[PDB]
């Protein structure tokens, strides 16, 4: 048995970081200013036991400076340097990290946090440069530039150049057609994106005026991360200038939540609900989430669906964590398993907001106001927080003037035989207030749930119950008011009297009903046609013929089966009575059947199979009230 | 002279530790009831590792366990009660800088 | 100057490629079928100019064997096998390829194409392995087993077990928590997502009959990737086999595109039209396609959105290549320029397949009949394609029947007056045909387009113009048909007899509408509701306010304003002039004429403001007639 030690092929090596690792070439910015961020962190850090460090230079900050001229992009930092062993073994060794070799000499008691781990960001350079040459100064070594264009060597030499008294300055000769990182705004965008939240100002120096003879824009990280601040300490001030910066808004956020997760997941949050709505929000498909992950302030990826469910996409805001495993591109997490760890977090610390929210009535209101969509399809898709979204429901209701009241009001206000909330649906709160189908309810008092946007149908299927009592359509067969046994006794009398009328009104209503009823649910109106409980509401059928994207197929099964409920005390319905009981074939029956059947298609909310030979009946009509 | 590396994990009766000391000799692991010690040498060099882990919550030495391989040292520890959430290694809220979490084999399993 | 060699730290970047190169352990038996079928490809070949190369050994197979008593999984591959300097240059050498060496020392005729490339894909296997140990034989050398840890180091010995012949067998002692992979569907799972095309039988050797001593699952890729042959050769039944074998579909494509590109960028394509529209094709929002992508047969990934538009998510398909750019993992591509340059090719070729379908008219019924959505939602989306896309549109129209026809046969049918395309739309093609609107269309003898689904509503937006004739809806304000100078003349003159009572019927529906006019689209109704010509229609409006997640004071900004178009020809509304003629505040004038815009609105596919102000109209009217 022979023992040998693995090796690598540097040459290939090398072209696998430059060609195959990183998925987009502008992260070489990121990675240079998170190696200078580590190295301002760790002279930052040896200057807490030793002033003396700081003496060749007090002002640690970075300093991005493209230069046009010599294609050039150069990136300086006042951090600690490196000595001529430091560039040998750091920059000439692969996969070799001097912030994990310095991390790991600490105490437990040490405040600082390092992107740096892998020891191969520094070679990502390579995407954009030509060559890059690495001036530096430690403060216990020379001056040395070190200089390479990974040709497989690298070559180092005592800098008889400019002296730095202490810091790094890593200069890109940019390849010709990069050129674009030159760009003052290309480099906004990036270093914006990437690393508006590293800990040291990011200079940029732009152009000659016209004089200045060298623009700073004086920060492209003009911001603080305050989110590692703890939430006790932080004003809604603070939070509002946070909030505009992250999201270029210029109004104010509604509500925030600030928390941390702690546990094998270590990490922190801001979630913002913005004053209002993108006008966007669900039409823009490509932007699904509006949070943002960080790992030790520097940015991995935002738009991530496994983050926060759809019914959230409306949340701005930031995670960030201390020891998250990345990609080695560093451009997504590694473990998909810990985005649903941050995704329970989220999402119960969101509905921790929301009913943190709705004890401030004037401030829930310019929430649901908005954001109403969001609460009912979390009701329609989230079948876990489904009681807790329940309780974030606001409806206009029959006693609510105006004004939109929670299912915990309407339950405060139900009636002692009541065991059921009445609810209905349709397109307007005057078409649904005004309705057929709440005579009877509005006549003893009982309360009814106004719904009336199209997501209300697709929330309420889910709905089936709040705190024991059961949510009911009003336009669904046999609803069952709280009669007495003189009213029970009372609606069997009535259907009997009418038991013939109800059999000669589905003979001419055939195949157009599935059946004629004598009615508790009316008072005014001769007939309303109500649903069977097992398919779409008149409601739901008009919301499903109106999707684009649908398949008809299911159109053609779950299409209910429509009920005409007569009222058995309008003078309308007993005089037809006396007329179907005296000639069952009476053509003038025929024709008020019909009408009554068309009309009350209207008043439920259906449209007709034929509007035209309806308006032809109303025309007819017409020319005899004119006397035509 | 200097703590290994080290990641961990748990399950809902064992907390696994894996020391990354690679071509390790002299590998010694002791359990008790309320901490973890591990020390060896490390194969590059023979220098001396040491971790004292004073633990979160209590372990069972009897079935607790240590497995040495060329690529590191996985220790596999009882925990004293099945069950126990462990949200830190140590009973102390210290951030050790060599310790973190082996997010290829942490699963959220209670 | 001083100049060094670039070095490597082994220990770290062996720790790279176990935890940070790849987010799925599965594809450690992706990379270890790679290698094997690289190593059969290897000894193909180098038996192709000398035969004795295989009298070693004759087959060319893989075999997996499970064996849960030693927690190992093997992988026996009967491929040229390494020698001891094989290795311990390739196994021991982490980014050298033995593959790339091999390829690049070929001619360059040489008909071969291999996988591997980067030279890290064996370790991989220490995802899941505790231990590998490797035992090969090649024809030149001994039998030695290579084995390791991952250690830093490995060891070689001259193995003498059980004689190979000629192979390798990479044996994986598991991980105690990785026994999941000893699992056979967890091996077939992982075997027919990523590896289902490898050019040699993938045997795998399980339990026991429970009888042979083991089940021989004689291949888990029975199939071949059936696109590396001429698309001319293939039978429809051969397209049919692979077709059933990629999908599971248990019936036959409707349509085949094979393409083959060549230039900068070259693939093969196999493009399906399935048989029938999936249940969830729109409704599943997470198969953005059905577009598998391959390199040199080996999957690299699905269901990204940047391979085809989501209008043709129904394809099924393979898109393969011999030289496309691959992330390190193998996951994904390098540049997002290559997924464009072939979305063109797969739309552009799309395109052809549906105008290559087109001429089949059977067949294109099969086809269009179910997706007709996906090209009007194509029309809808794809701004450089609706030229192409609107020759695929199939309508039913007044003029022919229950027939299918396309805007070229209308085009073709026109009368030679005709300078626009005349259509409407509606929520049924009964509704439809008899409305108001077409009246006069069809009795000049002049053809309008129906138009039935609610997608058809918005692909008239976009679909402004066909052959250089305008698309005209015949429910919007200033419908001029093609007509003589003497009726013009005598419309002008009924405009002239009726500007009182336009003006006494705005003064009573006032807000209601717009403007009241006399109007030519009319015959036998008295009246109908049209819109202006920029905003919504009659159907867009009943569409937009039926669409759950979109914001109703940002659409309804634009919602329909109505017109009053009065035929001055009917004997409701001559008779109704008489009489606004006679007094402009008549109680009889006023009812009518609120009577005839609530029955216009229902007519004109408008929902009424409110339906129970209206039902209690007809039931008045019922009560007069009655005499109640
Ligand atoms: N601007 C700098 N100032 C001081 N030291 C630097 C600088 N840039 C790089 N280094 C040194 O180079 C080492 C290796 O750098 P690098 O290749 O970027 O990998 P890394 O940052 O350490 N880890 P990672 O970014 O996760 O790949 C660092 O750990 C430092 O010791
Ligand atoms: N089963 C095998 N039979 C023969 N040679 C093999 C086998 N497995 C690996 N090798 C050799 O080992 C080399 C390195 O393997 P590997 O590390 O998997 O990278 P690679 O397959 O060459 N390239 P990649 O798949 O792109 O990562 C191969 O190129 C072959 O020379």
């Amino acid at each position: 048995v022979e023992t040998f030690a693995f090796q690598a092929e540097i040459a290939q090596l090398m072209s696998l970081i430059i060609n195959t690792f990183y998925s987009n070439k502008e992260i070489f910015l990121r990675e240079l200013i998170s190696n200078s961020s580590d190295a301002l962190d760790k002279i930052r850090y040896e200057s807490l036991t030793d002033p003396s460090k700081l003496d060749s230079g007090k002002e640690l900050h970075i300093n991005l400076i493209p230069n046009k001229q010599d294609r050039t992009l150069t990136i300086v930092d006042t951090g600690i340097g490196m000595t001529k062993a430091d560039l040998i073994n750091n920059l000439g060794t692969i996969a070799k990290s001097g912030t994990k070799a310095f991390m790991e000499a600490l105490q437990a008691g040490a405040d600082i946090s390092m992107i740096g781990q892998f020891g191969v960001g520094f070679y990502s350079a390579y995407l954009v440069a030509e060559k890059v040459t690495v001036i530096t100064k430690h403060n216990d070594d020379e001056q040395y530039a070190w200089e390479s264009s990974a040709g497989g060597s690298f070559t180092v030499r005592t800098d008889t150049g400019e002296p730095m008294g202490r810091g790094t300055k890593v200069i890109l000769h940019l390849k010709e057609d990069q050129t674009e990182y030159l760009e003052e705004r290309r480099i906004k965008e990036i270093v914006k994106k990437h690393s508006q939240f590293i800990g040291y100002p990011i200079t940029l120096f732009v152009e000659k005026e016209r004089k200045e003879k060298y623009i700073d824009q004086e920060e492209l990280n003009k911001t603080k991360p305050i989110w590692t601040r703890n939430p006790d300490d932080i004003t809604n001030e603070e939070y509002g200038e946070f909030y505009k910066s992250l999201t270029n808004d210029w109004e104010d956020h509604l509500a925030v939540k600030h928390f941390s997760v702690e546990g094998q997941l270590e990490f922190r949050a801001l979630l913002f609900v913005p004053r209002r709505a993108p006008f966007d929000l669900f039409e823009n498909r490509k932007k699904k989430n509006n949070i943002k992950l960080y790992v030790r302030r520097v940015f991995i990826m935002d738009n991530c669906e496994e983050l926060i469910p759809e019914y959230l996409n409306f949340i701005r805001g930031v995670v960030d964590s201390e020891d998250l495993p990345l990609n080695i591109s560093r451009e997504m997490l590694q473990q998909s398993k810990i985005l649903k760890v941050i995704r329970k977090n989220l999402v119960k610390k969101c509905l921790e907001l929301f009913t943190e929210l709705a004890e401030d009535k004037e401030n829930y209101k310019k929430f649901y106001e908005q954001f109403s969509k969001n609460i009912k399809l979390g009701i329609h898709e989230d079948s876990q927080n489904r009681k807790k979204l329940s309780e974030l429901l606001r409806y206009y209701t029959s006693a609510s003037g105006d004004e939109m009241v929670s299912l915990k009001d309407y339950c405060t206000r139900m009636k002692e035989n009541q065991k059921h909330i009445y609810y209905i649906t349709g397109e307007t709160k005057d078409q649904v207030a005004n309705s057929a189908f709440v005579e009877r309810l509005r006549k003893h008092g009982l309360e009814v749930i106004y719904m009336i946007e199209p997501i209300d149908e697709y929330c309420v299927q889910q709905l089936k119950e709040f705190e024991g009592k059961t949510l009911v359509s009003v336009t669904k067969e046999g609803l069952e008011l709280p009669e007495d046994e003189e009213e029970k006794k009372k609606q069997e009398e009535k259907k009997t009297k009418f038991e013939n009328l109800c059999k000669i009104m589905k003979d001419i209503l055939e195949k157009k009903v599935e059946k004629v009823v004598v009615s508790n649910r009316l008072v005014t109106s001769p007939c309303c046609i109500v649903t069977s409980t097992y398919g779409w509401t008149a409601n739901m059928e008009r919301i499903m013929k109106a999707q684009a994207l649908r398949d008809n197929s299911t159109m053609g099964y779950m299409a209910a089966k429509k009920h005409l409920e007569i009222n058995p005390d309008h003078s309308i319905i007993e005089t037809l009575r006396q007329k179907a009981e005296a000639d069952k074939n009476d053509k003038s029956v025929k024709d008020l059947v019909i009408l009554l059947y068309e009309t009350a298609l209207l008043s439920s909310g259906f449209s007709l199979e034929d509007p035209q030979t309806h308006a032809n009946r109303i025309y007819r009509m017409i020319k005899l009230g004119l006397g035509i | 002279m200097q703590p290994a590396s080290a990641k961990w994990y748990d399950r809902r009766d064992y907390v696994f530790i894996e020391f990354c000391v690679e071509d390790s000799k002299d590998v010694n692991v002791n359990f008790e009831k309320s901490k973890l010690t591990f020390s060896c040498l490390g194969g590059s060099d023979n220098f001396k590792h040491l971790n004292e882990i004073d633990l979160f919550h209590c372990i069972d030495p009897n079935d607790s366990k240590h497995k040495r391989t060329d690529r590191s040292i996985l220790c596999c520890l009882r925990k004293g009660e099945s069950g126990q959430s462990w949200p830190r290694l140590t009973k102390e809220r210290a951030k050790l800088n060599w310790l973190s979490v082996d997010f290829n084999n942490w699963k959220d399993w209670e």
